[PDB]
RNA sequence: CGAGUGGCUUGCUACCUCGAUGUCGGUUCCCUCCAUCCUGCCCGUGCAGAAGCGGGCAAGGGUGAGGUUGUUCGCCUAUUAAAGGAGGUCGUGAGCUGGGUUUAGACCGUCGUGAGACAGGUCGGCUGCUAUCUACUGGGUGUGUAGGUGUCUGACAAGAACGACCGUAUAGUACGAGAGGAACUACGGUUGGUGGCCACUGGUGUACCGGUUGUUCGAGAGAGCACGUGCCGGGUAGCCACGCCACACGGGGUAAGAGCUGAACGCAUCUAAGCUCGAAACCCACUUGGAAAAGAGACACCGCCGAGGUCCCGCGUACAAG
RNA sequence: UGUCCCAACGUUGGGCCCGGUGAACUGUACAUUCCAGUGCGGAGUCUGGAGACACCCAGGGGGAAGCGAAGACCCUAUGGA
């Protein structure tokens, strides 16, 4: 699998599958990514993000 | 191992109590006694009750404790103790100079004290220490 | 009941107010009990995914308000674990009112439902839009 | 009316005190079924990671699917039987009779033992067989020890000596099987005893935590409500009733916690390999790198990383052994992050 | 109507304490009883089944959560296998709490000439002590057993280390007109308890990095203070639980009971002698402790001018000293 | 909203070990007790058993009807205000 935030390959047997109010699914590889999105940031602007690399 | 017993008594088919009483008797006269074949000693009565007594005594205890033996070794010696003033320095000595054995680890056959022998042909209501022991849940090593 | 095929960590307590996921005319539901669950001294009764609970209708239509009905937990905010180890958390906590046989009292279901819910309550499941 | 409630903690792991040996000692042994063999091994705890697997259980509806399982890595380099000990049967239990040793001693077995210089491996043997003729030969166990040197991550070199049991077909057979294992050099390995899939019991001396309150030591409650801001936060209401005018032992008090021995039951062996298949990136924190003879254990294991843990084929298994489970993916991802 | 047992209630008695044995209720934490609410094995039935009804053995384990009330009691809800009762100075204030009873202030009603009263009601109204002995939890130093290293044994001791439920198949089957509706056995799960662990999820993380408000070091660069981080964002290790692993079966002996063989009593009879079976209870099993078990143990090796140990030095898989 | 479910980890001052300083409470005597019993009917000290090698550190306070106050509650006094 691949992270729907950062884009880094997610390690099998690791992670959270967030489910939105509409129904959409978003897999995060870490708590860092979750809280970075809960702030209002987009993976594109964050430099350390592979999406941005 | 090695006990220069002046007297070697055989408990086989004998009434444990009567036996422990005569032993106490002698151990107080300095006599170095060694009781043998304890597992084969007998105590008259109704088995189902005789056991409750012994069981109860095992349950008994708390922090301080009430160490009651389960092997036919201990049971006998502990019975003998009760016939001695084990806490006075004279009776301690008399007690300690007495030992109980499982089976016969000696060369001579033990002797049967008078009137201690039980008649199997005339009595059907009695128990072998070994039985009680196994009942109490002791490991049958003999 | 039959295995959920997933490990749950209860997100609800007796007294918890949650969302009514259906067109029953109920909007807010209040937890009250947990079928087949007995706690321990002081422990407040825990409710988690796929649990047949007992509920008090908190908000809604003047006909549905204050009605003691059974229901099933379909979504919660606490992460629940799947076989492959991943975690699964939802947006809110919710449940759809149910009857004696365990068939939905309402017609349609609003919002998603965890796939594990299907295995215990198919009649509710076979009436679902999204099954995550 | 005082709602009921089970007591706080078990009276079965008492008295909760420090253990006598940092090395675990088994009290029970596996019965004598199959062929002659040693009933136990050892190794040093390395760390935690997950291994992805194929649902083995034929009664699992999910049978045959992917499934992530937690695994405690443990280093199990070959141990060495240095002698055969034989107990005899007396009306006072079982007592050692004699020991039959070797000559080939590990370059560092002297850091613990006063290694033999002049022993009689024939007369003792002789005496043993004689006890057997007589019918007073109780079980046979080998004195075994490890090679801490073999595990770089383990700082210690001084071998952890300990006795494991041998039980086979007849008594004669395992006496010989015993003799032979020894005669050579005593060298043996995990594979020799265990096999992946099988169930084993892992005994070990838990992580030590020093003195601790009753809350953490017995799972009692801290004070609640207003009670907690009063000057008592983590101590019980009372030590007991008026009479009996004394404090029982059954009442939870302050004391030593951890570093007690526990023989954790029914642990599954995922795989027994060699090399660095298990090792993590960065390195097993507070432990190091693994590369060599190992064993993967399902779930947790007593003790912290670097502690000696012994194995023994589960004596009270519940499930039938589902041999050599398929290993699809062992995670090497770092432990820090 | 008659005979009794217990000592929860109530009353009677005035032996005990007035140089004081701190109240009720609650809480917390510990052992217990059986007159058993559930769970195990039985019997009878106005026992078809399912579901009940009455009785027997049985104290292993459980017996929970909330609304009014200071309440105990009790009334009510929803769950539940069931949400049993009682003893321990009506267990527990050198543990907590202080809502009620029962100080001093005040109001109401009633009584009273009045001061003032009430077995009427209401608002406010304090919780002292540095443990000497004993007791138990854990930890050390000596002595005894009479040189050291390592490995053992097991008298005895502790355990609830496990209890219970739901579901699937057996089965829409047995039984029943029908409705309805079992079981043995095999599986999977939940819950309570228990022991351990940190790959994983979550907490913390005044280690660390970043953003930013005020002010001071002229600006900048870089920093201090803003309570023991200014605030905010992120957070490693570790410690943790809300995270994860593990926690039998089976034997042996019995109770209530079902039976066998069987006499006293030619017959009959489960009992008197004897024998077969049979409880979640009892013994083993299994976990933990345990040579100071005074019968103070066993083995192996090394050594008695030398084996081995202490201090010392670098550190912890250990740690309040030790 | 950590009041609670149900607790965790952290900070600061103590706490613990070392140097220095250095009190009080309390003390018929003996005193390693525990289970029963018995006694002015609530015993470490009597009776019967059980158990107990001595010394020490730390702890939370079960008991000494622990210490503190010649009971405020009750009645008595040919008492007081
Ligand atoms: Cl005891
Ligand atoms: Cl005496
Ligand atoms: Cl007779
Ligand atoms: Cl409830
Ligand atoms: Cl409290
Ligand atoms: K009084
Ligand atoms: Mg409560
Ligand atoms: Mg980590
Ligand atoms: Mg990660
Ligand atoms: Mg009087
Ligand atoms: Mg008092
Ligand atoms: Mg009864
Ligand atoms: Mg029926
Ligand atoms: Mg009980
Ligand atoms: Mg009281
Ligand atoms: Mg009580
Ligand atoms: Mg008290
Ligand atoms: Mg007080
Ligand atoms: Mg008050
Ligand atoms: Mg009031
Ligand atoms: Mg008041
Ligand atoms: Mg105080
Ligand atoms: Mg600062
Ligand atoms: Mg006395
Ligand atoms: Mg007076
Ligand atoms: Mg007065
Ligand atoms: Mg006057
Ligand atoms: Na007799
Ligand atoms: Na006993
Ligand atoms: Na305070
Ligand atoms: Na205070
Ligand atoms: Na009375
Ligand atoms: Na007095
Ligand atoms: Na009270
Ligand atoms: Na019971
Ligand atoms: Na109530
Ligand atoms: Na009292
Ligand atoms: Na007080
Ligand atoms: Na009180
Ligand atoms: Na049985
Ligand atoms: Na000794
Ligand atoms: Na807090
Ligand atoms: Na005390």
């Amino acid at each position: 699998r691949e992270c729907d935030y950062c884009g880094t390959d997610i390690e099998p047997g690791t992670g959270t599958m967030f489910v939105h109010k509409d129904g959409a699914t978003t897999h995060f590889c870490s708590s860092k990514c979750e809280n970075n999105a809960d702030l209002g940031r987009e993976a594109r602007n964050l430099e350390w993000t592979d999406t941005a690399r | 191992a090695e006990f220069d017993a002046d007297v070697i008594v055989d408990a086989r088919d004998c009434i444990m109590g009567r036996v422990a009483s005569q032993v106490a008797e002698q151990a107080l006269d300095g006599e170095t006694v060694a009781v043998v074949n304890a597992e084969r000693a007998v105590i008259t009565g109704r088995e189902e009750q005789i056991v409750e007594k012994y069981e109860k005594r095992v349950d008994i205890g708390n922090d301080n404790g009430y160490f009651y033996p389960k092997r036919p070794d201990g049971i006998f010696k502990r019975t003998i103790r009760g016939m001695l003033p084990h806490k006075k320095q004279r009776g301690r000595e008399a007690f300690e100079s007495v030992r109980v054995y499982l089976g016969n680890p000696y060369d001579e056959d033990g002797e049967v004290l008078d009137g201690t022998s039980l008649d199997r042909l005339s009595n059907i209501k009695f128990v072998t220490l070994g039985e009680i022991s196994e009942t109490l849940g002791a490991n049958k090593t003999w | 009941m039959e295995a959920l095929g997933a490990d749950v960590t209860q997100g609800l307590e007796k007294g918890s107010l949650i969302t009514c996921a259906d067109n029953t005319g109920a909007r807010e539901l209040k937890v009250i009990s947990v079928h087949g669950y007995s706690g321990t001294k002081n422990r407040l009764p825990k409710a988690g995914l796929g649990d047949k609970i007992t509920v008090s209708v908190t908000k809604g239509t003047p006909e549905m308000r204050r009605q003691v009905l059974e229901a099933v937990v379909v979504r919660q905010r606490k992460p629940i674990r799947r076989p492959d180890g991943t975690r699964v958390k939802f947006e809110d906590n919710a449940a759809v009112i149910v009857d004696e046989n365990e068939d939905p009292r309402g017609t349609e279901l609003k919002g998603p439902i965890a796939r594990e819910v299907a295995q215990r309550f198919g009649s509710v499941a076979s009436a679902a839009t999204m099954i995550v | 009316p005082q709602p009921s409630r089970p007591r706080k903690g078990s009276l079965g792991f008492g008295p909760r005190k420090r253990s006598t040996s940092e090395t675990p000692r088994f009290n029970s042994w596996p019965s004598d079924d199959g062929q002659p063999g040693v009933q136990g091994f050892a190794g040093y705890k390395a760390g935690m990671t997950h291994v992805v697997l194929v649902n083995d259980e034929p009664n699992s509806p999910r049978e045959g699917m992917e499934e992530t399982v937690p695994v405690t890595v443990i280093e199990t380099p070959p141990m060495r039987a240095v002698a055969l000990r034989a107990y005899e049967d007396t009306p006072y239990g079982q007592r050692p009779l004699t020991e039959v040793w070797t000559d080939e001693f590990h370059s560092e077995l002297d850091r613990t033992l006063d290694v033999p210089e002049d022993h009689d491996p024939d007369a003792a043997e002789e005496q043993i067989r004689d006890a057997h003729e007589a019918g007073d030969l109780g079980d046979l166990r080998l004195i075994t020890h490890t090679v801490p040197d073999a595990v770089p991550s383990v700082p210690k070199k001084k071998p952890d000596v300990m006795e494991t049991r041998v039980g086979g077909g007849s008594v004669s057979d395992r006496l010989d099987h015993a003799l032979d294992i020894v005669e050579d050099g005593g060298e043996h390995a995990m594979n020799d005893i265990f096999r992946a899939g099988e169930y084993a019991d892992v005994a070990g001396v838990t992580k030590g935590k020093g003195t601790q309150g009753p809350v953490k030591r017995w799972g009692v409650q801290k004070r609640k409500g207003k009670h907690a801001r009063q000057g008592w936060r983590r101590r019980i209401g009372n030590l007991g009733p008026w009479n009996p005018s004394r404090v029982r032992s059954t009442v939870p008090q302050q004391g030593q916690t951890g570093y007690h021995q526990r023989t954790e039951l029914n642990k599954r062996l995922i795989d027994i390999g060699e090399g660095d298949e298990p090792t993590v990136d960065g390195g097993f924190v507070n432990y190091g790198e693994v590369d060599g003879p190992y064993t993967l254990v399902k779930g947790s294991v007593p003790g912290p990383d670097k502690r000696l843990v012994r194995f023994r084929p589960a004596v009270r298994p519940n499930d039938q052994p589902r041999l050599d489970p398929e290993v699809r993916y062992v995670s090497n991802e770092s432990n820090q992050g």
